[PDB]
């Protein structure tokens, strides 16, 4: 019954992935695709992508320390632990719209240069995914804080672990090909 | 009312469009009007629109495929009256503005509410019977499922009287499927008919794959398995690995439709070459989805009419999973002409003839299952006999066009066109007709009738080879797809046998309209009582027709492949147990109806830029979601006097008919 | 028989032919087989049949299985060496070894129409070309629009003319007449009327009348703007003839798009 | 026990983020190198990842739950390595030569 579903969900980040490496192929295509504007070299301030990189890193080890605290009968522990990781993915997506705000206004969006239609197309449905993440982790601690540690609390803990575990997964191809190999 | 809709929308002065949008309102006003006349609204809300039961899902996937297939067979009725007419030089009807979204809507609802909805209400109807299941894993997300399904063909229905539809093909290739050469709301129509129904099948994907998995009656392992389950494991694994590849595609052409981006444009950078690439490797193992339950569907039924086991077990099972790795490695044969080289070309064209090697041994092994048993003239045998001819033909043809140098005179021509029409109407029609006959009894507990059932297959049967082997030699004279105004008259008296063709396809739809008819009008005379019609081998056949709801007072113990055969062999094959348990059953929920409406009003304001409806469509079904998930009343317990009335009532239903 | 590819006029059609035979006589040794034994095991086997004899436990041979893997593997064995020698022959961009001084024709889609430039003979038509027979054709394909096809159905080969794009192209004529071309790439309202004549003259001094003819022609296209004038959509276009063109004309409609 | 795991997992995780941002942000005189070792710690933190925080083991669901994840890594390296070697093959013909 719990299994079930966790297993479930499994096969749901499997399509997920594959859902991500169709950005990935598109994002390898385009990327000389820069219609005389900015490639990565010109876009790319790493110290910003490195604390991004750290933000979604601290709150991998923070869902990990909420999920111990479920493993013994400590309610607090697990909405205290939540509440940390909300607060290293709300930091992670606003530097995301702050990155995706500065090149809108300075006239860098995606509908200029090919290159950063598939930059904003990959950066952007990720950070869709650790929003949709923030609003399930927000869900789950009022129903924590309402029910307690119920045996349906405790699948939608590993449900969301399997899932927020993976947008750190996935992030780490995102760094590598789209910011480290485009400021070389 | 804001946004782009402006009562222009509507095709006034057009009488062939208003005439079927009347035909639609008054034709639904009517349903409308029986049920409550009847007083049957409160019997389909709580027993047929919120129901979990896989049993009757699977029904309404049927409904809405043969629904649909009256819908994409008139239409293509209209192209074979139209290309009749404009050979011999007539320019009647259909003009190309009418003509272009015809092709474009007949190849959608065919593909996506015809061959997809009939292939997964076989798998809903059958799959949780034949493994000893009680009902699928997920059983609100098999509910939710549905109805996202109802939502594509709702929006590509209000196309036909709203707007307009797509004029760019079934897959909307760039350019012209691109803001600047279809500014209208066609390709969007498209877009959020795809979306939103392709999310319900990736849903029915992981559904179908974990409940084979996990779900499973104890001692059935997975080469005990039933083929047709074996076949289903295969096909639902296709679809989570390439349903994923629709979804970005078509969302990455929504943002170059109503962001401006530039992915698939032709100026500023993107690569309209990329879509192409990505729209096949989704595009082949989606023919490869509907294709495969359908070999599960005559390995049952070649095996239950000729009262003879399966041929060759671990070969057909290791066929399939052949047939389900091979199928992501062969997608550039659909653009060969594109301008890739003499490498890429031969790679692809190498290994699109590899993946006939499993379907061949298939084809065999049937022909084998067949070879020494007591055939009976069943009408699923009918379809099974018919289906070896004639998806031998069509196979073959695709073969020939996995040649490269053969594909470089045959790439979209009619020779093209009557190849992909031979394997799917000679296998996926053939096969969703054999399985409507042979578990009609277990979906409804009576048979339909046999002779009005072999009528419909003869004008099926060679009705398409007059429809489409004159398709075979128009590709070699040199006539191209979606051809519309002023064709050659040396095409003219090859599109007339065609058009003639149409006509007996069009007998065979309506064989099995007056076959459904006549079976319902006399249910009470062909009516099945032990739950096993035929000579059954699989578990299915076990339970009673219909099911009891939950489909078994106690799971089965299997022991040895066809389990219900090896049950009626050792001589005990219904044993009365001597007490029952209470049985954990999921609640019917009005949610998925909900999250679906909210769905097709997104998916209506996004088209027509409406974008404070597209914000509340949005929303609802998120906020639908949210307080989905605070609800705690979702199972129940069946009551034993509940199963001890339906198990006594079907026990002695055996007792009267020797049993 | 006489349909345009069972009687191909060029010598890739001509190959393609008997690719078209060779594989088709090649599938006919496991298809007749599987056809007919669809229908003798159905006759032989009925139930009414009593006479035959019935196996109902027999689902397992070792000499069957291997024959039903076999024959299916050796055939796409002997299917996959040519489909890799005919498609490194039948590729386009592929000269012809023919040594006879191929004449170049640059093809550009329009909405809806063909239009044709002769960089050597500053000639520019739509929707009919003219070359010598027995005489190499060079192609060079693209479109100023969304993706067509260009396709001489009896003189072989087709390739995809995409905007920005340069697809290449060789065709040959081995007997004189004129041949009906077409686009075999849907590309919207007047995709029916993008049909051309593909004349083969007997010699090169019928073929040099012909280029003295459209250079008699009073337009010409010698600028871009004369040429988006020509770009605007219509349908069902009738022949034209222009005498001058731009040298590089076909380079200014690739690099529209790419610059 | 297992915050020892995630422990492990986390100090792995910040040495394989900060040599592949360090290499980039001072040039290490050599851009292959560079390519190399981002790649390969990149593909170590994945697994350190899978291990220490997914939990993956080749014994969780009857021997699914694995199995799973190495047929979908097959088929995006077949997606991905299949359509950039159609596209460079593509892009590198319909080229003016
Ligand atoms: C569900 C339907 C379906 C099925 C079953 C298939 C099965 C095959 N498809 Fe057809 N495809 C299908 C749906 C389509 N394919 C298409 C287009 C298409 C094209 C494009 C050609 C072109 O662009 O002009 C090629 C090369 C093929 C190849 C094949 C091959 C080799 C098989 C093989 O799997 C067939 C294998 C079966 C055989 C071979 C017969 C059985 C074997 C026997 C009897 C003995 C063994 C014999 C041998 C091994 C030789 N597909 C299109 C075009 C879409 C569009 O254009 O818009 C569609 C819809
Ligand atoms: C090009 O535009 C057009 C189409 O494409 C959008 C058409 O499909 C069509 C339809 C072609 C046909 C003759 C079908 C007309 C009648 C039939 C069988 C449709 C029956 C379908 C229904 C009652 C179910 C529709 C219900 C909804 C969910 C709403 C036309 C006429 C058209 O002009
Ligand atoms: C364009 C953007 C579109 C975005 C649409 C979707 C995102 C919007 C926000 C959704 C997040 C909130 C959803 C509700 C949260 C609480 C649900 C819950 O309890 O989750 C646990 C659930 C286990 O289920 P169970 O415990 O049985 O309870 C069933 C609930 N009805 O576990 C589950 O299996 C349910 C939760 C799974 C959540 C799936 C993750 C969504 C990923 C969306 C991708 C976003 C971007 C995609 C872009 C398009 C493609 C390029
Ligand atoms: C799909 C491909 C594209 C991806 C992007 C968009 C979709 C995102 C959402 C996908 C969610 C997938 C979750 C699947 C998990 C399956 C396994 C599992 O954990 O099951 C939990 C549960 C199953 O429920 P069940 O067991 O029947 O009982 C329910 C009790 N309340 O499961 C549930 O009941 C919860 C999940 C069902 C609810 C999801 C419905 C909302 C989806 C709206 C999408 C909106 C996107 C709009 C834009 C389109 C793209 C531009
Ligand atoms: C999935 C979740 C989607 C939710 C978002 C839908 C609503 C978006 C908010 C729109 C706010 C607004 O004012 O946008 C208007 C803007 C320009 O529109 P306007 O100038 O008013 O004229 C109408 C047509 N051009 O309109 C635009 O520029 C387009 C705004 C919508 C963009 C489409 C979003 C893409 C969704 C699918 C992703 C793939
Ligand atoms: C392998 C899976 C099988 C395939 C899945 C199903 C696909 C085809 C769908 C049709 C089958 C549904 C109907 C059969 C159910 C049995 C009928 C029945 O129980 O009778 C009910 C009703 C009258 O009986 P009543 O007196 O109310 O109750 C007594 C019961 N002994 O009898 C009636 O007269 C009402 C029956 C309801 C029919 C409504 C279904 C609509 C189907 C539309 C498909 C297309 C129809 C084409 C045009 C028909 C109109 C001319
Ligand atoms: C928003 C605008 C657009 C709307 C789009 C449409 C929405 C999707 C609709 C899909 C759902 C279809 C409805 C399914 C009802 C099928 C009922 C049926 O077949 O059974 C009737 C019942 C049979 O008797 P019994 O044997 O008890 O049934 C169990 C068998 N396992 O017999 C009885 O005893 C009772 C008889 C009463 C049943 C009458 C109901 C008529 C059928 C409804 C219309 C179906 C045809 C049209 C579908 C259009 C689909 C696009
Ligand atoms: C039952 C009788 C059917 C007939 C008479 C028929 C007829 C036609 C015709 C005339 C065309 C257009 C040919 C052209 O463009 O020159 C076509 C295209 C097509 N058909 Fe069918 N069809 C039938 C069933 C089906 C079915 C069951 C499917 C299921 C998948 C299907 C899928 C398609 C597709 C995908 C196209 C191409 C769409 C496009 O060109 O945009 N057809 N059909
Ligand atoms: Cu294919």
């Amino acid at each position: 019954a719990g299994g079930t579903k966790i297993f479930g969900f499994w096969i749901y980040l499997m399509s997920d992935c594959i859902l991500f490496s169709i950005l990935f192929a598109t994002y390898a295509v385009l990327v000389n695709g820069t219609a005389g504007g900015p490639t990565g070299k010109d876009i790319f301030e790493l110290p910003f992508v490195l604390v991004e990189t750290f933000l979604l890193l601290f709150s991998s080890i923070t869902y990990g320390m909420a999920a111990i605290a479920m493993y013994k009968n400590n309610k607090s522990q697990v909405i205290s632990w939540l509440a940390l990781t909300w607060l290293f993915g709300a930091g992670f997506i606003g530097m995301e719209i702050y990155e995706f705000h500065h090149l809108i206004v300075n006239g860098m969006g995606p509908d200029r240069s090919g290159f950063l239609s598939a930059f904003f197309a990959l950066v952007g449905t990720h950070g869709l995914h650790v929003t949709s993440g923030l609003i399930w982790m927000a869900v789950l601690m009022v129903q924590i804080a309402r029910r307690g540690l119920t045996s349906t609390n405790r699948t939608r803990i590993m449900c969301l672990s399997l899932f927020w575990h993976f947008l750190d997964v996935v992030w780490i191809c995102v760094f590598t090909v789209v910011y480290l190999m485009g400021a070389m | 009312m804001f946004g782009k809709l402006s009562l222009d929308a509507v095709p006034f002065h057009e009488p062939i469009v208003m005439v079927t949008i009347a035909g639609i309102i008054l034709g639904g006003l009517a349903l409308v009007g029986l049920i409550t006349y009847f007083g049957k609204w409160t019997y389909l809300w709580k027993e047929w629109l919120t129901s979990v039961d896989h049993k009757r899902l699977g029904i309404m996937y049927i409904i809405v495929a043969i629904v649909m297939l009256l819908r994409g067979f008139a239409d293509a009725i209209m192209m074979r009256s139209q290309q009749a007419l404009a050979s011999a030089g007539e320019a009647g009807f259909l003009p190309p503005h009418h003509y272009d979204q015809i092709f474009t809507a007949h190849g959608v609802i065919m593909i996506f509410f015809v061959a997809m909805p009939f292939v997964i209400g076989l798998m809903n109807l059958v799959v949780p019977l034949q493994i000893g299941a009680r009902d699928v894993a997920f059983p609100f997300l098999n509910n939710l499922s549905f109805w996202f399904t109802v939502v594509g063909v709702i929006l590509v229905n209000v196309s036909l009287g709203v707007g307009e539809f797509a004029q760019t093909g079934w897959l909307a290739y760039p350019p012209l499927s691109g803001i600047e050469y279809s500014p209208g709301v066609g390709v969007d129509y498209w877009i959020w008919s795809l979306q939103l129904s392709g999310i319900g099948t990736t849903l029915t994907g992981i559904n179908f794959f974990v409940t084979i998995l996990k779900m499973r009656a104890p001692g059935m392992t997975m080469f005990k398995m039933p083929v047709f389950t074996w076949a289903s494991l295969c096909a639902n694994v296709l679809i989570i690995a390439s349903f994923p590849i629709l979804t970005v595609t078509v969302a990455l052409l929504t943002l170059d439709r109503y962001l401006g981006t530039h992915f698939f444009t032709n100026d500023m950078g993107g690569n309209m070459m990329m879509y192409i690439n990505l729209i096949w490797a989704w595009g082949h193992p989606e023919v490869y989805i509907l294709i495969l339950p359908v070999f599960g569907v005559f390995s049952e039924i070649a095996a239950t009419f000729s009262r003879k086991r399966l041929f060759g077990y671990t070969s057909l099972v290791w066929a399939t999973v052949c047939i389900t790795v091979l199928s992501f490695i062969v997608w550039l044969h659909h653009f060969f002409t594109m301008g890739a080289g003499a490498n890429v070309n031969a790679f692809f064209g190498i290994t699109t003839m590899i993946i006939a090697i499993p379907t061949g041994v298939k084809i065999f092994n049937w022909l084998f299952t067949m070879y020494q048993g007591r055939i009976v003239f069943h009408s699923a045998m009918l379809w099974t006999i018919g289906f070896i001819v004639t998806f031998s033909v069509g196979g073959m043809t695709g073969v020939l066009l996995a040649v490269p140098g053969a594909d470089f005179v045959l790439h979209n021509s009619l020779f093209l066109i009557a190849h992909f029409h031979n394997v799917i109407i000679g296998g996926v029609v053939f096969g969703c007709f054999a399985g409507m006959t042979y578990w009609w009894p277990k979906a409804f507990g009576f048979k339909l009738n046999e002779t009005w059932g072999k009528r419909a297959f003869w004008f099926w049967i060679i009705g398409f080879f007059v429809a489409f082997m004159p398709l075979y030699a128009l590709g070699f004279m040199g006539m191209t797809r979606r051809l519309s105004q002023q064709i050659d008259p040396q095409f003219h008296t090859m599109l007339m046998i065609a058009a003639s063709g149409a006509v007996l396809i069009a007998l065979g739809i309506l064989c099995l309209v007056i076959q459904m008819y006549v079976s319902i009008r006399d249910r009470d005379q062909n009516r099945d009582l032990t739950g096993d019609p035929w000579g059954g081998r699989t578990l299915e056949w076990a339970t009673s027709s219909p099911p009891p709801f939950y489909n078994f007072a106690v799971v089965p113990h299997v022991h040895e492949r066809d389990a219900f055969w090896e049950m009626k062999e050792k001589g005990e094959a219904y044993k009365k147990p001597d007490h029952y348990e209470e049985i954990h059953m999921p609640k019917n929920s009005g949610a998925g109806i909900v999250i679906a409406a909210f769905s097709t009003i997104f998916g209506f304001a996004m088209i027509w830029h409406i974008w404070w409806l597209a914000i509340v469509g949005f929303a609802g079904m998120i906020i639908t979601w949210i307080v989905k998930s605070f609800d705690e009343d979702v199972d129940y317990y069946v009551p034993v006097a509940e199963i001890e009335k339906l198990e006594n009532q079907h026990f002695d239903e055996i007792t009267k008919a020797g049993l | 028989c006489n349909s345009a590819l069972l009687d191909p006029k060029g010598q890739i059609g001509l190959e393609q032919r008997s690719l078209i035979l060779t594989a088709f006589g090649l599938m006919l040794i496991v298809v007749i087989p599987a056809i007919l034994m669809a229908v003798g095991f159905a006759w032989k086997y009925r139930a009414s049949n009593k006479d035959a004899k019935y196996s109902p436990n027999w689902s397992h041979s070792n000499k069957v299985e291997a024959v039903v893997w076999t024959v299916p593997i050796l055939i796409i064995i002997f299917l996959a060496v040519l489909t890799w020698k005919t498609t490194h022959a039948l590729e386009p961009s592929k000269p012809l070894a023919h040594d006879e001084k191929p004449i170049t024709i640059e093809v550009v889609s329009m909405d809806w129409k063909w239009f044709f430039i002769y960089p050597e003979q500053g000639i520019a038509t739509v929707n009919e070309i003219a070359f010598p027979a027995n005489t190499p054709v060079y192609f060079k394909v693209t479109s100023n629009s969304v993706m067509n096809s260009f396709f001489i159905p009896r003189l072989g080969s087709q390739i995809y003319a995409m905007a920005g794009m340069q697809t290449r192209l060789h065709l040959i004529a081995n007997e004189p007449g004129t041949y009906d071309g077409i686009s075999a790439s849907y590309s919207g309202p007047g995709f029916s009327g993008m049909k051309f004549k593909a004349i083969a003259t007997p010699d090169r001094a019928a073929f040099d009348q012909w280029v003295a003819k459209a250079k008699q022609s009073p337009n010409t296209m010698s600028d871009m703007a004369a040429f988006e004038k020509l770009a605007a959509p219509s349908e069902y276009n009738q022949v034209e003839y222009f005498s001058n063109v731009k040298p590089d004309l076909f380079a200014d409609v690739i690099n529209k798009f790419m610059a | 026990g297992s915050v020892k795991t995630y422990m492990t997992g986390f100090i792995l995780s910040i040495i394989l983020t900060v040599i592949p941002f360090w290499m980039v942000m001072t040039g290490a005189a050599s851009p292959a190198v560079i390519l190399g070792t981002i790649l390969a710690m990149a593909v170590v933190q994945v697994l350190v990842h899978l291990v220490c925080f997914l939990h993956m083991n080749t014994k969780s669901d009857e021997g699914w739950n694995m199995t799973a994840f190495v047929f979908t890594v097959l088929i995006i390296a077949i997606l991905v390595v299949g359509s950039i070697w159609i596209m460079w093959n593509l892009n590198y013909n319909m080229m003016m030569h």
